């Protein structure tokens, strides 16, 4: 498709909407200019959802306690309000870890404070306080407790803060409140500001006056990764091969004390800038820790990160990262050999969260498939830069897609393969277009780094070629 | 490292000797953790009846619990109706949530929408947010109906739905003869059958209220029939079939049988089947209205019984033979058809089946949860079976149904060992199937992680989850069974029977230990 | 010692202290028991390569047959007609195990009686016999037919069915219009399904053989349906339910489904249902005749094609999602019906539970046996399904059968690494799958087995079995399941990706070692 | 009901048979009189079953293969003739052991040569030594053979007798030729004739001059118990308690070892009868060895056997016996306490085959139970002789009953429960009568011995007082 075919498209697809929600919305869908550097010339993004258009977005404390706060493992996650919050949210999120749950681990149990209509008329400071005392009784081995708000904590009044000052001073434990309210913001996004902001406030400075442990030049963090199937140990594995020492996991299989111990590391590696670049940032200028952006989706983007990692530290590391790359080039060679010649020309669309709709598209020209169209739940305009130059030429670009303008560019632009979420696995696996859900991986992965590879490569192969596509007309029709 | 050949995912990949290695270099070097045997000791004294004391001592806090809130339940009873789009007033958080749930359970589209309330709505309200939300949804999805339920924003901040919504109409937004229904949803009341409550009497109100002037009763010889949140299609199909065997005239009032099984065929339905507009307007013309799930239907039978002077029978939910064979009876006496042959034979059929089984199952003891009448009616079928409901946990049940239960485990032998809770949450139960061991758990897919902490106890303290319920996320197509009538307690027998012989021979799988049970035949 | 309160069946109770102790005492002291390292030896040798090299070089010992005799399938092709009689020819021993065998497998009485063939008979033949037991059985239970099969004593003795019956019917001993078909079933010849063959080939013979000067081709605009061999009540109800969606006027000629599933009301049904001999006289004025199973009812196809002159069409077992769509428009040319809009949206339905289940049904390896018919389309099913049906055993199998099912092979990319084995028993499928290991096993009750052997070698080495065929003797009411059509390829379809994730979940169950997998959402 | 009552029953079922069908059955069919005890003044057994009746009885090769010689469990048994014979009988019945299936035991398994066509033409004795070759290969760890006959072996003339001598003179193996062809006899009783006629003749003179086991005055050895869910072990569980010391068990958990030890034991424990009365007679005509009549069904039948047992040594044994009875005395006595009240008045119809029809009485007497109509497929008079005085006055007697008859009994006497083979099981469920296998324990058991007792009186009250047999009246047929 040329520009100006994928310019009529969208404005066909906008002329169904109202004019308030026509105007808007034409700001939110763009074609690609691989040369534009400030994408705000051509795309809008981290606004208000416009009403009744059936929007993917989730809410600030999906953003916060279900992607920032709650795989850390050895910490008690209090969704503080009425049930169904911490419901939906159990264990529908594959943020992997190792542990004993229900005795030093509580990553797929769901604590709540179960709110009534008496909490919230007289409030629910009292019924917290209680309910920490009980946590305490019935959980002695956990490190730590957040309370992650929902929407009724922050319109009724109720004062989380000098409840989780008196009782962490009380019990000598760190409690963490997080102001993380489902109205707040537009989108996960502002969860997993208002996340970082706490992790800063109330656990990032306990060991500031500490100096037992003992550093090594080559200390590196692990920010952004979030362990899906197990991505974040996929990543240790190479990152440790190479000679480095992985001090942290932020924050999928991650303890309190490693995010503790994070201040003491020699460079900070982000895997999903738009959830953590506050806290690196916060890090940088505090602690003098440098952070960098690297990618281990596919071989080629794990090499160069690989190379540039390296890169930071000295000569005997960029030998062991060449041992490293020298050592994973035939497994991942013969992935490509095996997986390429069934995916080479398949051309693919792809809507996820915050950072996957650009970080796996090397993964995907890996394969010889083409990405025609990317967007992005809640990403702002410095993800969008990033993604300008990694999307092709006359690609579709969506932000905050609606479920109607998601359908309508499936139809019109008919890719092989489309990578979103459980809320658009059904809808296209009924248009008879092979789907892979690109959060949870389809229950499948890890998908990071060379081990990874193997499996995204499958994954990809079994979904697009499975024979069912090819059963959905009826012989008789 | 990975063999092109044979590719690991995450389990068994990270059993690999490199990946346990830097799992303990990571755990040893960084996360502090408790020594095992610090870990052990504790888990030994979670297992413990001081800690269930401890556990059940509980006020505050809730742990794992097994409800939802009401919203989802008004999502579900609006799916039910023809061409009609979901839409909660308040925080777009919730409805991803709920239509992630709903997917997760039904593999399957769930369109729903919301009207992105913010913390600008969160002073001055959501009435701008009410009617942009109507206004596209309408011209967006292009529904027949929109029904409204709401998120604990707009309930707490005290948004008008009616006034709201009026406005809407009055401000051009939406027609005025377009139907919005609308039901008030409070999360912090009730659970999700509540909210399945709420928004059916909500949508009956309005289709009915300022109608009743030239409505008969009777006039139609139709039969309502109300089924409460269900997430067994087979249930709605059940129902159909048995009422169309006996030719009886039936209204399936919120019927999203249709529209939760979308065939796969190259095209997307939004909206398929559901009960009609015409459908809900003539519901006061019917003979009666039966409510398949009384115990969490108490406003529809209330507007019901006030409004359309509609004498609802006082029948149990369907399950089972004692309850099944009066809710045919019931029908027969409303409708006065007779119940045809074919429905005796499945009857027989199914007691046939009993009878087959009834060694295996025989004293069997069963700790199960869920909502209210799905929990009772488990309960009276197993009574039926001569198993034992050791433990019978309902989250979101209530003082008047725990007594209504305690009377039907009275009138059973089989009773004598059994206990009601309500209000406990999975924690709970996990402690109950710790301290006084069941054979087997019957629940939605959360009692998975019980049974891993009784395996962790040992195999001898294992209690395997049979998954009757809802959610169950961890299996294929299992919405598709069904639990009411003759048909799904044949179902639900096959299955605990099935259970049980599974559970047999894995324990006699043993050569030259335990082997010498391992029969050939059972 | 027993515990009133917990009594103990003999698992566990022999598992206590002194029963180990004493059976200890009985191995040493008097069994003479090989050393336990010299069993384990043998055992693991047992498992190796060289020992399946060993194995199928087998020619004279067959160990765990896969198959039974032809009488079986006689009795079950009797059992069909209404009011029907199986009367076995021969020895009493055969008919009782023929009975034992139904009634474990469908839990249900079955009728079958024997002229209980002696020392006497061996020499002068059962002429006597017939003629006493022609009688006694029209006397006593009162059938309306007798259909007559043989044991392999009557056949080796060469006794004269046709003789036999017209000398019974000469001397008076029953009365001359009184049908009587015959069958030889020689148990030495083919299987239980040829024994059904010839059964059907025999019933069918006598009511039409004689009378075909007055039959038209087509005048009753209805079509033969010959299920075969078929254990499944399902497969017989859907195949009548689908024929009746379409309106197609249909004969299902010997429908055992009735008499196999009498309902428990209070009294003993010997005979219910069954395909009438009207039904059976009219059937060559049918537009066509239609074999489910095809590839074990090659007599009854060249008698309906040389007698009948219906020309049968070439169709495969309608099982799975093209050979369903093939029986259904070749029912609808035949017929002249079109294929309604209930049948294609099931279709569609059953393709999108295999888009909802191909990840995890993709790439897993199987090993199957049965039936050739029911081997045949859960071959092909499987291939739709993506996945690898590696190990295709059966007993009963031919050369020609087997070429059919390598083309089908051939055609898919799923085949590769198949390979079909005729002639071969359990034995040689249980070094099978211990030399190439699959993930799991579909096929009979005797598989068990199998899989215990598996899981002495290892947990990692354990082959699951998945209960599909006939018999299935160590569960409950599975014979109540569904194959055929759209609505058995979704049965099988749940049935596998369920067991692949239980399997699953089995595995990652272990808290802190593999249970970081044991994932809520699958 | 009266005589007069029962004989009329009879009368009127009789009815409907042909005269010689009905001439036939009225010799089978009898009112007790427990004051006979000549069983041949009143019933006919051991006869020919009349043609297309229904009859339950088996064949000689499941008296044989399914009943004696397959529960021996180092030994491999081949089913000789066509699949089907060995096909029904694979691990129907529950004849228990303790061994590595496929290794060093077979009970579960079946082989058999599997006749073709060119088989029977032909014959088949080539046949059989490649079999016994490829068994030998195939089973390095089995401890001997036998050849179980199905029909064809006798009618086609093939000789298995002159292939086993040479197969086993080549393979040092015990080799036994089984001529249990099915038309042969009337039932399973010809079958375990035969099967202890091969015991006698291949197996059990192995030791006949061998000195080098240890005997003890205390030796005694179970013959006639199969292991019936655990019933051989709970039996011997019982007696090893009491000092003895059990060399041979005949033939569940048997092996072939403890059976060529049989002829160094001091007494001979005969559970079965019927099965093991020939073996029995043999071996105290040749060693001398006396045998015994036992029954373990029940506290009281256990009692009396255990104390007959212990009057057969000497004091010390009878000390321990008092002992074990004194032992076992409250856990049967809470038995009857928590059970005979649920079961007390019931009446008991019963159908076997040739043992338990009379054995079980005890038991079900120990419960308050009353038997009321008994009866065996293959029994002899001589098991009908030790009937009359088990069974009460004016109960019904039945031989070889026919599925009609059976039926038109259970249909008039009405009892509260059934005891009987797999064959009637579902027919009297679908009557509304609680039935209970009493050939497979319904897949439950031990019944022998206090441990089997506890497990009898659990399994009878669970099926009759079970909720399920109040509902198969629907209420609006009530
Ligand atoms: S945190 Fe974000 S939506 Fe960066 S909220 Fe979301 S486990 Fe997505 S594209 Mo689910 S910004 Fe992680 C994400 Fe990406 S939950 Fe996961 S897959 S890399
Ligand atoms: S936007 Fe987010 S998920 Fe929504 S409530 Fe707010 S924090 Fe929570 Fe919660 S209980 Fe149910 S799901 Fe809501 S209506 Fe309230
Ligand atoms: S009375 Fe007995 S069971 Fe009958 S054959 Fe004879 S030994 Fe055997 Fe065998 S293969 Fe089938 S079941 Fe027979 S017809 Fe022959
Ligand atoms: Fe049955």
């Amino acid at each position: 498709m040329s520009r100006e075919e994928v310019e009529s498209l969208i404005q066909e697809v906008l002329e169904v909407y109202p004019e308030k929600a026509r105007k808007d919305r034409n700001k939110h869908l763009a074609v690609n200019d691989p040369a534009v550097t400030q994408s705000k010339k051509c795309i809008i993004s981290n606004k208000k959802s416009q009403p009744g258009l059936m929007t993917i977005r989730g809410c600030a404390y999906a953003g916060s306690k279900g992607v920032v706060w709650g795989p850390i493992k050895d910490m008690i996650h209090i969704s503080h309000g009425p049930v169904g919050c911490g419901q939906y949210s159990r264990a529908g999120r594959r943020n992997y870890y190792i542990g004993t749950t229900g005795v030093n681990a509580f990553v797929t149990m769901n604590f709540t404070s179960d709110f009534q209509e008496k909490d919230i008329v007289f409030g629910g400071d009292k019924k917290l306080a209680k309910l920490i005392d009980e946590v305490e009784t019935l959980f002695p081995l956990n490190k730590g407790i957040s309370v992650q708000s929902e929407c009724p904590i922050g319109l009724i009044g109720d004062d989380i803060e000098s409840v989780s000052k008196v009782k962490g001073a009380e019990l000598s434990k760190t409690i963490v409140p997080v102001r993380c309210e489902g109205f707040r913001g537009v989108s996960q996004s502002l969860g997993h500001h208002i996340a970082n902001d706490a992790v800063r406030d109330w656990v990032l400075g306990k060991r500031d006056e500490d100096t037992t442990f003992a550093s090594t030049p080559y200390d590196v963090a692990i920010i952004g990764d979030y362990n899906i199937g197990g991505d974040a140990w996929s990543s240790r594995i190479l990152l440790e091969e190479m000679g480095l020492r992985c001090v942290a996991q932020w924050s999928g299989d991650g303890s309190i004390s490693e995010i503790e111990l994070t201040p003491k590391v020699k460079l900070n590696l982000v895997h999903c800038y738009r959830s953590m670049n506050y806290i690196s940032r916060h890090m940088e200028e505090k602690y003098g820790i440098p952070w960098m952006e690297y990618n281990f989706f596919g071989p080629t983007k794990t090499i160069e990160s690989l190379r540039a990692i390296a890169a930071k530290f000295d000569e005997s590391i960029q030998k062991k990262c060449e041992e490293v790359i020298a050592k994973y080039k035939p497994e991942w060679e013969a992935v490509v050999a095996k997986y390429r010649p069934r995916l080479e020309g398949k051309r693919v669309m792809l809507y996820i969260g915050g950072l996957r709709p650009r970080h796996v598209i090397g993964a995907y020209e890996d394969l010889g498939m083409e990405v025609v169209g990317t967007g992005y739940e809640f990403a702002h305009n410095d993800d969008y830069d990033r993604t300008m130059k990694e999307m092709g030429d006359s690609t579709l670009l969506y932000d905050d897609v609606t479920g109607y303008e998601f359908e309508e560019f499936v139809k019109r632009i008919k890719p092989d393969l489309i990578g979103s979420g459980i809320k658009e696995k059904f809808i296209f696996q009924k248009m008879g277009i092979p789907f892979r859900e690109m959060h949870s991986w389809d229950y499948s992965g890890p998908y990071h780094g060379f081990d990874g590879f193997a499996i995204f490569a499958r994954d990809m192969d079994m979904t697009l070629n499975n024979p069912c596509w090819k059963k959905l007309q009826a012989p008789w029709e | 490292s990975q063999q092109v050949d044979k590719i690991k995912a995450s389990y068994p990949l990270f059993l690999d000797q490199d990946y346990k290695d830097m799992l303990a270099k990571k755990r040893d070097g960084f996360e502090e953790k408790y020594p095992q045997d610090k870990i052990d000791e504790v888990f030994q004294w979670t297992t413990t009846k001081e800690y269930q004391e401890l556990n059940f001592q509980r006020e505050a806090l809730t742990v794992n619990p097994a409800k939802a809130c009401q919203p989802l339940g008004a999502v579900l009873c609006a799916l039910g109706f023809e061409k009609t789009m979901p839409y909660v007033h308040g925080s777009q958080g919730c409805v991803a949530y709920f239509r992630s749930y709903f997917n997760r359970h039904f593999r399957e589209p769930v369109s729903c929408v919301s009207d992105s309330m913010t913390e600008d709505a969160a002073v001055f309200g959501g009435q701008q947010n009410m009617k942009d939300g109507l206004q596209n949804c309408k011209a967006t999805y292009k529904p027949d109906m929109i029904a409204v339920s709401t998120t604990c924003m707009a309930e707490v901040i005290g948004d008008d739905l009616n006034a709201f919504i009026n406005n809407s109409k009055k401000e051009g937004f939406i027609p005025d003869e377009f139907p919005v229904p609308f039901a008030h949803t409070p999360s912090f009341v009730g659970s999700h059958v509540t909210g399945w409550d709420n928004m059916f009497e909500g949508i009956a109100r309005y289709f009915t209220l300022k109608s009743m002037d030239d409505k008969v009763v009777g006039s139609n010889k139709k039969i309502n029939i109300v089924p409460g949140f269900e997430t067994y299609l087979g249930n709605f199909r059940v129902i159909k079939r048995m009422l169309s065997e006996m030719g009886v005239g039936y209204s399936l009032l919120s019927d999203p049988e249709e529209v939760l099984d979308t065939p796969a065929d190259g095209q997307f339905r939004m909206y398929a089947g559901g009960t009609t507009q015409e459908e809900m307007k003539d519901a006061p013309n019917a003979l009666n209205t039966v409510l398949l799930q009384p115990w969490h239907l108490e406003k529809t039978k209330k507007f019901v019984e006030g409004t359309w002077k509609h004498e609802v029978p006082k029948l149990n939910i369907p399950m089972g033979l004692d309850w099944t064979d009066e809710f045919l009876m019931k029908v027969s006496e409303i409708s006065g058809q007779p119940i045809p042959a074919s429905l005796t034979k499945e009857r027989g059929r199914l007691v046939d089946m009993m009878t087959d089984s009834h060694t295996w199952l025989h004293g069997k003891r069963f700790a199960l949860w869920g909502d209210p009448d799905f929990v009772m009616g488990l309960v009276k079928f197993l009574l039926e079976l001569g198993c034992e409901p050791v433990h019978i946990l309902c989250h979101n049940g209530n003082k008047r149904w725990k007594k209504a239960v305690d009377a039907i485990l009275a009138a059973s032998p089989y009773g004598k060992n059994a206990t009601v809770y309500i209000g406990k949450d999975l924690w709970h139960l996990r402690s109950l199937v710790f301290t006084d061991k069941p054979d087997f758990m019957i629940g939605n897919s959360y009692g998975k992680f019980i049974q891993r902490d009784t395996l962790h106890k040992g195999k001898e303290f294992e209690v395997p989850l049979i998954r009757i319920g809802f959610p169950i996320f961890d299996r294929h197509h299992l919405h598709r069974s069904t639990t009411l009538g003759y048909e799904g307690a044949m179902q639900i027998l096959t299955t605990l029977v099935n259970s049980i012989l599974e559970r047999l021979d894995e324990e006699t799988r043993g050569m030259q230990a335990t082997d010498y049970n391992h029969d050939l035949v059972r």
